RNA sequence: GGGUGAUUAGCUCAGCUGGGAGAGCACCUCCCUUACAAGGAGGGGGUCGGCGGUUCGAUCCCGUCAUCACCCACCA
RNA sequence: GCCUGGCGGCCGUAGCGCGGUGGUCCCACCUGACCCCAUGCCGAACUCAGAAGUGAAACGCCGUAGCGCCGAUGGUAGUGUGGGGUCUCCCCAUGCGAGAGUAGGGAACUGCCAGGCA
RNA sequence: CCUCCUAAAGAGUAACGGAGGAGCACGAAGGUUGGCUAAUCCUGGUCGGACAUCAGGAGGUUAGUGCAAUGGCAUAAGCCAGCUUGACUGCGAGCGUGACGGCGCGAGCAGGUGCGAAAGCAGGUCAUAGUGAUCCGGUGGUUCUGAAUGGAAGGGCCAUC
RNA sequence: AGUCCGGAUUGGAGUCUGCAACUCGACUCCAUGAAGUCGGAAUCGCUAGUAAUCGUGGAUCAGAAUGCCACGGUGAAUACG
């Protein structure tokens, strides 16, 4: 009777560093803010980190508490 | 039905309601709410559940 | 008889015994009994070896057991079909990697410790050997 | 204002000559005085606390504040966030007025008085005490009693030691067995 | 504590306006020497400074650290910002209640022509 | 409101107290049997 | 092995959809009786088998352990 | 060139603790509280007008290794590919190389502006 | 249907594998502005007690997050008060995840509100469960149709049961 | 009204008795003021100066009575059966 599990929700990083992405592309589907919003990135209501402008994707590590930020470059 | 489904009829001359849920054992009073009404396209006070 | 008084869970996966051991230096007493083989020990084996050592030095001296089981073995009963859930627990075991110091003793002569450990080495499923205090 | 100025000259110079501090701000001064009344048996009588609040707003000048129950316990059969007790904080001019009308005209109407205790300090220089009767304040007409409701007093000061607070209060009467 | 308490009141806007990336009008209050700063969007480079510790507003004035001073402080900020070409800004209340001297300062800035 | 307390020790002492009435006392801090009580 | 119900004063039962332990017989102290039983008045007695726990809080809610009762254990 | 106040970059080699110093100016405590504002009671906070006292606390700097923190070299464990053995595990050839621990490093570094000082 | 492990560090991955929850709640528990920081222990303190309400110290998230678990939260997503209805409509560049039906995230536009002085925030709750296809019929609205024509009954569309 | 009712229990200071007052007393005073607001089921006496109430005297003894023996003051109700 013990065995049971949900359907897995397909989380994680959809687009990694070093990829030319377009606007509104979902990058990370996560639960908490394990990945933190930053430059050109919105945080969704399920903390889906979603993009705002065309360009690359750069994973910065900034902040006093050593957090993990995502950004969109231009060049 | 413990929490019961009701509506929010506009007090204007418009036949439109929104819809939401209320409880019996917490609210004896009817629900007054200001809300948009897309006939005159303004905000009208709503009442008269069900 | 050596058994966790309370555990976080009932059961545990089978797991593996790959690699070597940590508790290698003689760190409490003067003499040590160290595992050479690779396997698993029951609480009955540990208690019987303890009784053999305490028999040989009769009461006097201080004896350390550096190991403790904290791993159950589930055992399905006789005449039960496969599946239908993982079995119930009947005995607890300790994971043994080679080189693990098992027992330790202080307060006796060397030859007496040597013969007491060769009495208790026959109580055990593996080959064990004798070590001294080192640095 | 009176015992404030009495402090402001005599107790300042007295304590400074006692403990020979580096500066005057390092002397103990009284920081605040709080007053508590635990009304707990008003779990049923809701206006027991209302009249006890009127009693404390007659003792003090200012209107009191109720306290919320912090976490619910079945040891006292309370719900978390319950009307549970009433306090009054005092700072400044009303604080010195309350200390004046305490030590002059209330301590000697304590029932069968003998001097207060010594080890009643916190250890970091504060004081607290509890009463039994409550007509020890003059603002209570004797024909208005409805319970024997006491209360407790906390004098919170910046005394860096309880012995410094002891020597602070020895400049007052502060009965001292 | 007081200082860190004020900074954790202010960090809200002090990183939201960072993430917007716009020019910031920053204040510091003390009942002597109100201070006023106009800083580039990055946060490392100031542009326009006016404070009553400067003689040119210190000696022309009644008392260092009232709202009647802060009015002229922000007025001086507005002139020094318009002469450098900065008028469209955003405001940093710096963990202070927008009620007293900062309210007088920003209102006289708006009367002087600094339009956020 | 400020009132005037007066005890039997001759200690006429005006104080602020919310009695709203002038006051008659016996024992003050001056001339109370505290040290004689301890003795 | 497996599904169902039960452990409560000395004895026998209701109290389990969550916040004060009731009923009957027995026990004890008086009363009328030459003396008991029956009859009349008045009291206390449990820590709800036990181990752990959730929750503010458990006889009640949850997971095992000891005991009891019941039902199944078919095709062969 | 020094100190202080603010805004930052970096996020503990930057933080704890212990001892020492600082008040012309800057900072804080502070004085008073009718009105601005404010306390589910109190000028504790928030706010206001100020400047009598003060570096006590707090803040900044200096010194110090009792902890936190960084941390190599080498070796060990593991692992990709190929081969093998006494195949619950392990070895050989080759590429990759930890974590912990050891000697160590260490009381931060850099920029913008304003005021007082030489 | 949700959560962890088994899942071998992208996603996914079975079993009568090991462990738990949901078929609800809220007119504030939602939006905004301003603001605050908890558990536990020690000391002192009337009834007051191992533990109610007061004050201080250590400590510094062990506490809280409507609930099971995991992730996260100090710029608080935890707690207080005022003002409030954005739990508004019509759209959607683009993305994700499913064979499909579908499900979810969403900057931004037009109208029109609330909060803040402003920059700005708000298309429900910190998120991940809290659900039911179609058909058939109920109710309200209607620049639709109306079996010769004008109406009506019915049918559609929008909202909903 | 637990009241000026009620008097226990207790602290102190006494007196007199007697070798002797701790196991033990009798009384005065100062101060204290518990329960008790008419009594569950049951139960006792009493036909005239008694029922009830209020004093006193003796015997025991060196010292005590709310006990026993005796006397006096006031002084009832009901008996259809
Ligand atoms: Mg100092
Ligand atoms: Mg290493
Ligand atoms: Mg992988
Ligand atoms: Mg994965
Ligand atoms: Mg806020
Ligand atoms: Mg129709
Ligand atoms: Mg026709
Ligand atoms: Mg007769
Ligand atoms: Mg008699
Ligand atoms: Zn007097």
């Amino acid at each position: 009777r013990n065995g049971r599990d949900s359907e897995a929700k397909r989380l994680g990083v959809k687009r990694f560093g070093g990829e030319s992405v377009l606007a509104g592309s979902i990058i990370v589907r996560q639960r908490g803010t394990k990945f933190h919003a930053g430059a050109n990135v919105g945080c969704g209501r399920d903390h889906t980190l979603f993009a705002k402008a065309d360009g690359k994707v750069k994973f910065e590590v900034k902040g006093p508490k050593n957090r993990k930020f995502i950004s969109i470059e231009a060049e | 039905g413990i929490r019961e489904k009701i509506k929010l009829v506009s007090s204007a001359g418009t036949g439109h309601f929104y819809t939401t849920t209320k409880n019996k054992r917490t609210k004896p009073e009817k629900l007054e709410l200001k809300k948009f009404d897309p006939v005159v396209r303004q905000h009208v006070i709503y009442k008269e559940a069900k | 008889m050596l058994q966790p008084k309370r555990t976080k869970f009932r059961k545990m996966h089978k797991g593996r015994n790959r690699g070597l051991a940590q508790g290698t230096d003689v760190s409490f007493g003067s003499f040590g009994l160290k595992a050479v083989g690779r396997g698993r020990l029951t609480a009955r084996q540990i208690e019987a070896a303890r009784r053999a050592m305490t028999r040989a030095v009769k009461r006097q001296g201080k004896i350390w057991i550096r190991v403790f089981p904290d791993k159950p073995i589930t055992e399905k009963p006789l005449a039960v079909r496969m599946g239908k859930g993982k079995g119930n627990v009947e005995y607890w075991v300790a994971l043994i990697q080679p080189g693990k110091v098992l027992y330790e003793m202080d307060g006796v002569p060397e030859e007496l410790a040597r013969e007491a450990f060769k009495l208790a080495a026959a109580k055990l499923p593996i080959k064990t050997t004798f070590v001294t205090k080192t640095v | 204002a009176k015992l404030h100025d009495y402090y402001k000259d005599e107790v300042v110079k007295k304590l400074m000559t006692e403990f020979n501090y580096n500066s005057v701000m390092q002397v103990p001064r009284v920081e605040k005085i709080t007053l508590n009344m635990g009304v707990g048996e008003a779990i049923a009588d809701k206006k027991l606390l209302d009249n006890a609040a009127a009693d404390l707003a007659a003792i003090s000048g200012q209107k009191p504040l109720i306290t919320k129950a912090r976490k619910s316990v079945a040891g006292f059969k309370i719900r978390q966030g319950y009307p549970i007790g009433c306090k009054v904080t005092l700072r400044g001019e009303r604080m010195w007025e309350f200390f004046e009308r305490l030590i002059t005209i209330a301590v000697p109407r304590i029932r069968d008085f003998r001097g207060l205790s010594a080890k009643s300090f916190d250890g970091r220089g504060n004081y607290s005490m509890g009463v039994r009767e409550q007509i020890i304040f003059p603002e209570i007409d004797y024909d208005k009693v409805d319970r024997v409701r006491g209360l407790d007093i906390t004098i919170t000061t910046t005394a860096k030691s309880d012995e410094e607070g002891r020597a602070l209060l020895a400049a007052f009467d502060f009965p001292f067995r | 504590d007081k200082k860190s308490a004020r900074i954790r009141r202010a960090t809200r806007a002090r990183r939201k306006l960072q993430e917007l990336g716009a020019t910031r009008l920053v204040v510091h209050r003390t009942p002597r020497h109100i201070y006023a700063q106009v800083i580039a969007p990055n946060g490392s480079e100031v542009l326009v400074a006016a404070s009553t510790v400067e003689k040119a507003i210190a000696e022309q004035l009644k008392y260092t650290g009232n709202k009647d001073a802060a009015a002229a402080v922000g007025k001086a900020v507005a002139e020094r910002a318009l002469e450098k070409g900065i008028k469209d800004v955003s405001f940093d209340r710096s963990g202070f209640q927008y009620h007293g001297r900062v309210q007088a300062l920003a209102d006289a800035a708006r009367e002087a022509g600094l339009q956020f | 409101e400020e009132i005037t307390a007066s005890c039997s020790c001759g200690n006429v002492m005006k104080i602020r107290s919310t009695v709203g009435h002038d006051l008659n006392l016996d024992v003050c801090s001056k001339c109370h049997p505290f040290f004689t009580g301890k003795q």
